[PDB]
């Protein structure tokens, strides 16, 4: 059968949600990985970024 | 122990966190355990052994 089990559709925005959960640490720019600032200039790559 | 150079908070090790090289003293030659120490760490079921 044809790999198509799944299917999706976009949507007018009918409503809004929840924001993404808050991140108290920082953030990672590209992964977002919300990170503990002791964990900055620390020698180590905590993002993967 | 604070910049004892050990880690001596167990798995932040944040005693060594922002820690000058200057300010961290040669706090022993060697770093190396006795070679499986770590072991008799471990807990034991005494039913199961």
């Amino acid at each position: 059968c044809n790999f198509s089990d799944k299917e999706v559709e976009d949507c007018v925005t009918n409503r809004p949600c929840r924001s993404q959960v808050r991140c108290e640490g920082f953030v990672c720019a590209q992964t977002g990985r919300c990170v503990n600032r002791r964990l900055l200039c620390n020698g180590d790559n905590d993002c993967g970024d | 122990l604070v910049c004892n150079g050990d880690s001596d908070c167990d798995e932040d090790s944040a005693d060594e966190d922002r820690c000058e090289d200057s300010e961290r003293r040669p706090s022993c030659d060697i770093d190396k355990p006795p070679p499986n120490i770590e072991l008799t760490g471990n807990g034991y079921n005494e039913l199961t052994g």
